[PDB]
């Protein structure tokens, strides 16, 4: 990367990492306060064959410095690398730091690939035209020549080739002040570099992968100690009912059915109550096209024990009252001739309202026995036609482990 | 096919230098560069092999470069102490600490008269 | 005739010249003539710089400064120092060191 030095707080999300005392060195950038994205080849015995870079601890002690645009000052943060999570297909790895850096923001990821002719920029800590190792990081400029199967081919504009030590460095595209990461530098012709010479300025970078990062950074949002506040609805317009649940942070997170994790009170109930095409969550939170709930509003103008979803005439709720009666609401109807209500659950298209008896027996109402055994005694908040939080607070579906471990 | 842009700390252009100056270079921390001797001198090494002499420039401290120069005899320093490792013909190595802003010699021009080889050039820091 | 003079060099000069001479002697006469025409000038950098360096390393302030200056100069200056300049510097150094 040959161009002007830059220390401005636009590219302060970049990082420099070294492996061992002097074994290897390359560049990277933050995707989270705990995670740094770089190339997998940096951790390979043979950088041209980044296939053996297995997940787990680094083979050699690895350190990273973040935000230190100028190496002659202490400005910036230093962290140790504890774990590596390689990409299953291409030359890309996520590094987990021992401690977070809450002061330096990450760079947003691109939603798509840049097309040929698009003006991209790049920043790194690699070699220059006249220096083996720079004091300050530098910014160059590149254009896209073509797009291929999970990678982007670029070339330098007016010289300025990707050189050495640039591996793992980000490829950036911006619009209206917003920066997105479009790819990561892997290989280059290294023209115009100190100590070497070639005409070509061409380089190849791995294409950015937003889903890979999301399922790594948020890999452990759940599976641990969760609340019983769980509800089902389609929040991604997939035709597959998803699951939302509240974590210890007091926030509601959506897990998408294929459970894969998304990006973003006594009882919680979901469903598309207004038939808007976007699943909702006494106040109603309306769904939107972005999967984000809007501000809630009262559904009406405290002696109810349980409330669950129920479809009426194609659209609804059922409430179990402390008097043992069950009523449906659109205008209300009696769901059962007498006060015979038992744990209330949501519905599912078994052929239907599911219920759990105090003796552990499971049944459904058109009641009929739903499960051969009587082991549902400790089960809470059963949601729906597939169908509990479990004794470990880990959601099981009927009991397959829908949640990862 | 393009090479990986990964730094192995191997001195850039070392292959060319061996051919042109006669000096050879291995690994370092990247903060020492070989340059010309024309008013830009920092650390200067003299020998009786290759192109007689050559200069190195310190970019930052600390720094080191494990270069090899046969039949070395003299070193110049400037604005910095220099720690130098040399080796005899029998494989035995020793360390000589050169003061800043002065000139010192090695085996050949030192106390033993031995035709020693320069092994390590290290910048204090 | 050139072999004889070169043979002498091989036994009287410094290590640099001696190695060069004990090579050129057993060589085509045309190349030997070149050696004894300009090739034998190489020791000015190989042997003379070592000899002056030794004087600097083990000398006093007078010798060190005078030698150092010649060392960073040209061949004529180094040759002059190691012929007469060295003695002037050494005597003056002794004079002030004793006083």
């Amino acid at each position: 990367t040959v161009g002007d030095p830059t220390t401005d707080a636009k590219l302060d999300f970049t990082a420099r990492l070294t492996i061992g005392t002097d074994y290897r060195s390359c560049s990277g950038a933050l995707v989270d306060t705990q995670w740094v994205l770089t190339a997998a080849s940096c951790f390979a015995d043979d950088p041209n064959q980044p296939d053996t870079v297995a997940a787990g601890k680094p083979a050699q002690l690895t350190r990273a410095t973040v935000g230190r645009a100028d190496s002659n000052i202490a400005n910036g943060y230093v962290r140790e690398v504890v774990e590596l999570v390689p990409h299953p297909e291409r030359d890309m790895v996520l590094a987990r730091l021992d401690k977070a850096i809450p002061d330096i923001a990450p760079v947003r990821l691109a939603s798509d690939a840049p097309t040929a002719g698009t003006p991209l920029t790049a920043v790194g800590f690699g070699r220059t035209k006249d220096e083996w190792v720079p004091i300050q990081r530098h910014q160059g400029a590149f254009t896209v020549t073509s797009v291929t199967a999970g990678a982007v081919n670029v070339t330098g504009q007016g010289g300025d080739a990707i050189c050495a030590g640039d591996t793992g460095g980000p490829l950036l595209q911006d619009k209206n002040g917003t920066l997105h990461l479009v790819g990561v530098n892997n290989r280059s012709m290294q023209g115009g570099c100190y100590g070497s010479e070639t005409t070509s300025t061409d380089a190849i970078a791995a294409m950015s992968d937003a889903d890979f990062v999301t399922q790594t950074v948020n890999r452990d949002l759940g599976t641990g100690n969760l609340s019983d506040l769980v509800a089902s609805a389609d929040f991604n317009s997939d035709g597959r009912t998803d699951v939302a649940a509240v974590l210890e942070d007091g926030s509601l997170h959506a897990f998408y059915a294929k459970l894969e994790y998304g990006r973003e009170m006594v009882q919680i109930i979901g469903g598309d109550f207004n038939s808007d095409g976007n699943g909702d969550i006494l106040n109603l939170y309306t769904g939107t096209a972005t999967g984000i709930l809007n501000k809630s509003k009262p559904m009406w103008h405290k002696t109810i024990k349980q409330v669950t979803r129920f479809k009426f005439n194609g659209r609804g709720l059922v409430a179990q009252w402390g008097d043992g009666n069950l009523y449906g609401y659109y205008t209300k109807v009696k769901m059962w001739p007498d006060a015979t209500w038992t744990r209330l659950t949501g519905t599912a298209d078994i052929n239907d309202l599911t219920a759990v008896r105090d003796d552990g027996s499971l049944n459904w109402y058109a009641a009929r026995k739903l499960w051969p055994d009587n082991t549902w005694t400790p089960m809470k908040r059963i949601i729906g036609g597939d169908i509990a939080v479990g004794g470990q607070s880990t959601l099981l579906l009927y009991g397959i482990a829908m949640r990862p471990a | 096919e393009m090479p990986q842009a990964v730094e192995d700390f191997s001195y850039p252009g070392a292959a060319k230098i061996q051919a042109e100056t006669g000096a050879i270079l291995k690994r370092g921390n990247g903060h020492m560069l070989m340059t010309s001797c024309d008013g830009s001198e920092d650390i200067q090494v003299m020998s009786r092999t290759g192109q007689k002499d050559f200069c190195f420039n310190v970019m930052a401290k600390p720094a080191y470069l494990t270069l090899e120069v046969p039949q070395a005899y003299g070193i110049w320093t400037s604005a910095d102490p220099v720690k130098t490792t040399i080796k005899d013909t029998d494989g035995t190595a020793t360390v000589i600490n050169a003061p800043a802003n002065d000139f010192t010699g090695y085996g050949e021009a030192g106390s033993t008269g031995e035709p020693t080889t320069l092994i390590e050039l290290r910048v204090a820091g | 005739d050139n072999r004889i003079d070169a043979a002498r060099m091989a036994m009287t000069g410094g290590s640099g010249l001696r190695q060069a001479a004990k090579d050129a002697i057993r060589l085509s006469p045309a190349e030997l003539e070149k050696f004894l025409l300009y090739g034998y000038e190489e020791p000015l950098d190989d042997d003379h710089k070592v000899e002056i360096a030794r004087l600097i390393n083990l000398g006093g302030p007078g010798v060190r400064e005078a030698g150092k200056a010649a060392l960073q100069g040209t061949a004529e200056e180094r040759e002059l120092f190691l012929n007469s300049g060295q003695y002037t510097a050494q005597q003056d150094d002794n004079r002030v060191d004793v006083a």
